[PDB]
């Protein structure tokens, strides 16, 4: 079906920021779309509706512009409810598509995350599991990549990841991700490593341990 | 003032049937042109639409899903309500039902379209999680070790949400990092949470874990390994 | 399919 993709995916600004979201269309959706914007914890608001009117009760410093394949949204002055993620959502075409969102976060210097990697514990080894994991402490921007390997295979399929909020302090996130495995898989390996790809690093960075090594 | 409001249950098991009711106030839906439409939000993932339904009583449905859907409206209670079949655990998701406006008309006679393009009123959003999983207290195990140190207690293996941890009876509280549970394949949550100080204070670390649901609180101290 | 409301 038809494609809408919003520009930038992620986006980073200050209070009084001028910012702009846009959208484009894979078909012709004239002027039926709609841009909302949602904070955490809450349903998504509607802010402009059919491409450029203002909805009532919403500040002026929301403008909507734009027809047929691209739309643009623009913040004119930021102001601190302002950081969020805004969705565009097009009802030209069954089914009324969305985009996938653009989160804006409050800007700050970049900053590297501090990584360690943890091995699993010996109380968790006697049930049988392994946990291997890695914590991404207090950097930004919020993209960061981890990639594990285990005696240099590239581990796929069997880690998950976690992210927290931006912190109101520090304005950094921190990431969390366990690697899974058998008590037995575990057993047969030494190497285990933790990758780490951020725009803060100069290269990739790596933690690793051996296995049993006392 | 319109507002909706979206209700259902929290949990429910893989292939089982989901109904969930959007009760509404503000409108009719026996109004001209107006609709009522059903979109879900997996957790940290984007809004996707699910089927609408109009006063005239057309229907439509998310080609994905239209096997799974049927929406149906109770025009005299104000209600409607949409039924997911065969849940599995990629349907947990928060649920929200919203407004649509029909045309503008003057003397009953529409003259502006304009104000249909968007949903312009929301529900809360009702979270609804699917798992074959029944109530179980987590295992806590610890995590041990600019020139910071990093420990943490990993929180695995229980169900449902949520769970409360804090760092040395709640007077821990800088460098602290609880991260958000993710639902393992097993049906089971499993959360990590971590503190992060200055390499020399390795001062006393406990995390105090409690999981309401279970009734299991579990205080675990945590050191630098090696004796 | 075309919306609705349809342009």
């Amino acid at each position: 079906a038809l494609q809408l993709t919003q520009s930038p995916s992620s986006l980073s600004a200050s209070v009084g920021d001028r910012i702009t979201i846009t959208c484009r269309a894979s078909q012709g959706v004239t002027s039926a779309l709609a841009w909302y914007r949602q904070k955490p914890g809450s349903p998504p608001q509607l802010l402009i509706y059919d491409a450029s009117s203002l909805e009532s009760g919403v500040p002026s410093r929301f403008s909507g512009s734009g027809s047929g394949t691209e739309f643009t949204l623009t913040i004119s002055t930021l102001r601190p409810e302002d950081f969020a993620t805004y969705y565009c959502q097009q009802l030209h075409f069954y089914p009324h598509t969305f985009g996938g969102g653009t989160r804006v976060d409050v800007r700050r210097t970049v900053a590297a995350p501090s990584v360690f990697i943890f091995p699993p514990s010996d109380e968790q080894l006697k049930s049988g599991t392994a946990s291997v994991v890695c914590l991404l402490n207090n950097f930004y921007p919020r993209e960061a990549k981890v990639q594990w390997k285990v005696d240099n295979a590239l581990q796929s399929g069997n880690s998950q990841e976690s992210v927290t909020e931006q912190d109101s302090k520090d304005s950094t996130y921190s990431l969390s991700s366990t690697l899974t495995l058998s008590k037995a898989d575990y057993e047969k390996h030494k190497v285990y490593e933790c990758e780490v790809t951020h725009q803060g690093l100069s290269s990739p960075v790596t933690k690793s341990f051996n296995r049993g090594e006392c | 003032r319109i507002t909706l409001k979206e209700s259902g249950p929290p949990l429910v098991k893989p292939t089982q049937t989901l109904t969930l009711t959007c009760s509404f106030s503000g409108f009719s839906l026996s109004d001209f042109g107006v609709g009522v439409g059903w979109i879900r939000q997996p957790p940290g993932k984007a809004l996707e639409w699910l089927a609408i339904i109009y006063s005239d009583d057309d229907k439509r449905y998310s080609p994905s899903l239209n096997t799974r859907l049927t929406i149906t409206k109770d025009t005299s209670k104000n209600q409607v309500v949409l039924v997911m079949t065969r849940v599995s655990p990629v349907d947990t998701a928060t649920y929200f039902c919203a407004h649509r406006r029909g045309p503008t008309t003057l003397f009953g006679v529409p003259i502006a379209r304009g104000p249909v393009n968007a949903m312009d009123v929301w529900g809360q959003g009702i979270t609804v999680t699917i798992s074959s999983t029944s109530t179980k207290g987590p295992s806590v195990f610890p995590l041990a070790p600019g020139a910071a140190a990093a420990l943490g207690c990993l929180v695995k293996d229980y169900f449902p949400e949520p769970v409360t941890v804090s760092w040395n009876s709640g007077a821990l509280t800088s460098g602290v990092h609880t991260f958000p549970a993710v639902l393992q394949s097993s049906g089971l949550y499993s959360l990590s949470s971590v503190v992060t100080v200055p390499s020399s204070s390795l001062q006393t670390y406990t995390c105090n874990v409690n999981h309401k649901p279970s009734n299991t609180k579990v205080d675990k101290r945590v050191e630098p390994k090696s004796c | 399919e075309l919306e609705k409301w349809a342009s």
